[PDB]
RNA sequence: GCCUAAGACAGCGGGGAGGUUGGCUUAGAAGCAGCCAUCCUUUAAAGAGUGCGUAACAGCUCACCCGUCGAGGC
């Protein structure tokens, strides 16, 4: 271990506890500014916090144990890419809600598949994209998964 | 396409060139309306500099302008009065501004600021403010960040 | 002896932000001629900036954070 890890996961497994609805979000490929600007937005809201996965992964495996339910244990069967934990009272769906409300037009980047569909973009096709000024894409916090009374709450489920 | 284009022009006295001619004539939007646009909304400011952002559509001809707030370091020497702050910063005294007048330049700043409370963003400023040798206080406004912490100021703020 | 499966080290990918083009000087000096300071913020973290570059910008880098990989690096 390393000092700030040991603190570090104290941080996390006291987040996890501080709230009833535990989610994890994904914020990787995002824009410094516009991470700030949805911080800001849902300030008083929800709780987020990033670190790293496999701490994130130990501290919400310990927060179970801890609170002898298996449905946190679940959280890290998810977990990947930028993974920030993100926890708050507001239900999944409200959460879903929110957080694509705060999403923002963004340049697609090269070799990346086009969520709108399913082609690999080209490093000369975005790079003219980008030049041009085109920005389809739709980004910002990106729900992994939510946790809420017993169930986890896949995005697969959240959308429609 | 859509072209954004963002420029520092003298506030109220903005012209057809250079500044906004070599980056808004390309676009064949008239240059002129562009400056009569820039001068109306930029009338308070007279003589300051002021960001201006021009937001065209480069087919439709059609434009926006959205003014915003001088560099704090142009506020901060507005309130001292002063044409040019110190050469050697921390080691002189360029003018001293007031807690209430900092206050006055975060207030009208929070916007541009990632700090959303007033007391943070005053914090800025003061880092500013010692960045020209301006002391807020008496103090280094270096050690007045610190009394903020303190709460050494919870009076003002609220 | 100190970093390392709580992921090192090495490569690569993404973040690298705001006040702000800090003050000064300067025709221009925007992290990056030169002098001075070198704070505050949002932060996972991001220097008032390591090296390119520009006339000045830009763009690229680098620190630093995340991410990949999985075994030693010193
Ligand atoms: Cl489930
Ligand atoms: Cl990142
Ligand atoms: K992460
Ligand atoms: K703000
Ligand atoms: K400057
Ligand atoms: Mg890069
Ligand atoms: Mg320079
Ligand atoms: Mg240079
Ligand atoms: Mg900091
Ligand atoms: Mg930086």
């Amino acid at each position: 271990m390393a000092p700030w890890k040991i603190e570090e996961v104290k941080t996390l497994k006291g987040l996890i506890k501080s709230k009833p609805v535990v989610a994890i979000v994904d914020m990787m490929d995002v824009p410094a500014p516009q991470l700030q600007e949805i911080r800001d937005k849902i300030r008083d809201k929800v709780k987020l916090r990033m670190s790293r996965n496999t701490l994130i992964i130990r501290a919400l495996k310990e927060a179970a144990e801890e609170l002898n339910n298996p449905k946190l244990a679940e959280l890290a069967n998810y977990v990947e890419r930028g993974a920030a934990i993100l926890v708050t009272d507001m239900n999944p769906f409200k959460l879903y809600k929110l957080l694509e409300e705060n999403k923002s037009p963004a340049p697609v980047r090269g070799g990346q598949i086009a969520p709108c569909k399913g082609e690999v973009v080209s490093p000369k096709l975005a790079a003219v994209l980008d030049r041009l000024g085109i920005k389809p894409i739709k980004v910002g916090l990106n729900i992994l998964a939510v946790y809420e009374d017993g169930i986890i709450y896949t995005p697969d489920v959240l959308k429609v | 396409a859509k072209e954004v284009v963002e420029v520092l022009v003298t506030g109220g006295r903005a012209t057809a060139g250079p500044p906004l001619g070599p980056a808004i004539g390309p676009l064949g939007v008239n240059v002129m309306q562009v400056v009569k646009e820039i001068n109306e909304k930029t009338k308070d400011y007279e003589g300051m500099q002021v960001p201006v952002k021009v937001i065209v559509d480069t087919e439709t001809r059609k434009f926006e302008i959205e003014v915003g707030i001088p560099p704090t370091t142009a506020l901060i020497k507005k309130e001292l009065g002063i044409e040019t702050a110190a050469h050697e910063p921390r080691h002189e005294v360029v003018g001293n501004l007031t807690l209430e007048q900092v206050i006055k330049i975060a207030k009208m700043k929070k916007d541009a600021m990632l700090s959303y409370t007033l007391k943070n963003a005053v914090k800025e400023v003061l880092g500013t403010c010692g960045s020209m040798g301006v002391t807020v206080e008496g103090k280094d406004p270096k050690e007045v960040q610190k009394e903020i912490d303190a709460g050494v100021y919870d009076e003002y703020f609220k």
